RNA sequence: ACUCUGGUUUCUCUUCAGAUCGCAUAAAUCUUUCGCACUAAAGAUUUCCGUGGAGAGGAACAACUCUGAGU
């Protein structure tokens, strides 16, 4: 996250691209981040993340 | 649905890492008609559902509010609302006039 | 204790008994919550925020606290959003990033030169016409929108 | 712990006690209540959780009136 | 229309808060529950995420616009 915020006041992406690198960084981001394996638990909250994600 | 609806009747008398909810898991099967296609909540033609397009959600109105609108209306209103739809059109037609590639 | 600037933090961060360093470690949880809570909103360019720099540099943590007023947010959110349909609606030529930094295992971009030169691209700011925008024109978009306005604020 | 106790010094221990002097002052929002309600429970465990030392306690404690001719007397089990 | 204790902002500490302490929402442990528990419910506990109340102390600039009060 931190990285896109530096690309986004790099020039590297528009701010829209910020915006859309930033959903995907949180939405869909489970398979990213992997962090279901360290702590099953986590999975509700992919799971919340994904329905969010379909109803935006 | 028919059948589906007397099965009901009588019942009332008598690892691995899913990603994405299955539709299996999902509600809202409903045998009857009036409880699966219920009319919508038209605002009284005046307002709509929150993060759906709006050109889209006026465009696919009811149009029933319409019909009373310009069957009642006066002349006087009838022209006003005339020239408030053709400033709003004129509004439009800017914002399509800045789009160009 | 009065404060210091930002430049002395960051010459130490790129300058630094392993007692102190190792002792004050216990935190970090905290601020990748408060890194996390202090991020930047859309309508915002350029977030300046306050941080706590520890003396040893093992971890800082943004000091502040996103309160934000729920109708300027509610607002700002809405403004975003109709920015965003317009702009996926016109730019149908639209490459997300979709993919994570090039820093696979390059050393990481020192803030000071690659971040604190170039100057940011315009955020998602929605046109404001006067007519009907005029009440809320300059209290739209800003990092707080009424931390001076004591009429209509409580301050700080 | 994956640091060594061994390297300390006098550096260390003012930081380990600035470092143990937040931690609780951080722990003491709810810490009395806390510590109230634990002691309770505790208590009321003591009723129903009696530890196997605590059974042969009462026994154990007259048993060591046994003089040294009945500590020696004692036959093999084997009679 | 006379006068009057009465300024807000901001920092810190203590203490209380079952009020939707917060128009938000997590974590962990035990317990009961059918398993053979991310994909599950119940009861409790605890720590965070951060608040409101009051008190105390501190530094900035308002001194009576204001209001309550003494006409």
């Amino acid at each position: 996250v931190v990285d896109s915020h530096v690309q986004y006041r790099l020039g590297n992406v528009d701010a829209f691209q910020l915006a859309d690198g930033l959903q995907y960084i949180f939405a869909h981001v489970g398979q990213l981040t992997g962090m279901y394996r360290y702590k099953y638990k986590l999975m509700r909250q992919i799971r919340m993340c994904k329905d969010l994600k379909h109803l935006i | 649905d028919k059948s589906k609806e007397l099965h009901a009747i009588k019942e009332r008398y008598l690892r691995k890492f899913v990603f994405e909810w299955d539709a299996s898991e999902d509600t809202s099967i409903d045998y009857n008609p009036l409880y699966k296609e219920r009319h919508q909540v038209q605002l009284l033609g005046r307002g709509f559902i929150a993060g759906i397009d709006l050109k889209q959600q006026k465009r696919e109105q009811s149009r029933f509010y319409g019909d009373l609108m310009e069957k009642r209306r006066t002349l006087e209103e009838k022209e006003q609302e005339e020239a408030r739809l053709r400033k709003l059109r004129k509004k439009e037609a800017k914002q399509r006039w800045d789009d160009r590639h | 204790k009065e404060d210091m600037p930002p430049e002395h933090v960051r010459k130490i961060i790129r300058d630094h008994d392993k007692r102190v360093y190792l002792g004050a470690l216990k935190y970090m949880p905290h601020a990748v919550l408060k890194l996390l809570e202090n991020m930047p909103m859309p309508w915002e360019q350029i977030r300046d925020v306050p941080v706590l720099y520890h003396i040893t540099g093992a971890i800082s943590f943004v000091n502040e606290i996103p309160w934000v007023i729920e109708p300027v947010y509610i607002s700002q959110w809405g403004s975003m959003w109709i920015m965003m349909r317009r702009e996926k609606r016109d730019r149908r030529h639209f490459k997300r990033m979709r993919f994570p930094p090039f820093d696979d295992e390059e050393p990481p971009l020192d803030y000071a030169d690659n971040i604190l030169d170039v100057e940011p691209l315009e955020a998602i700011q929605l046109e404001l016409d006067p007519e009907e925008d005029a009440p809320v024109l300059d209290w739209f978009y800003d990092h707080q929108p009424l931390r001076d306005s004591r009429k209509y604020v409580n301050g700080s | 712990s994956l640091f060594s106790s061994g390297p300390y010094e006098k550096d260390d221990e003012e930081a380990d006690a600035i470092y143990a002097a937040l931690d609780k002052r951080m722990d003491e929002r709810r810490k009395e209540r806390r510590e109230q309600r634990e002691k309770e429970e505790i208590e009321k465990y003591r009723m129903e959780r009696p530890k196997i030392q605590q059974q042969f306690s009462d026994l154990k404690r007259k048993l060591a009136e046994v003089t040294e001719e009945e500590w020696l007397s004692i036959p093999e089990v084997g009679d």
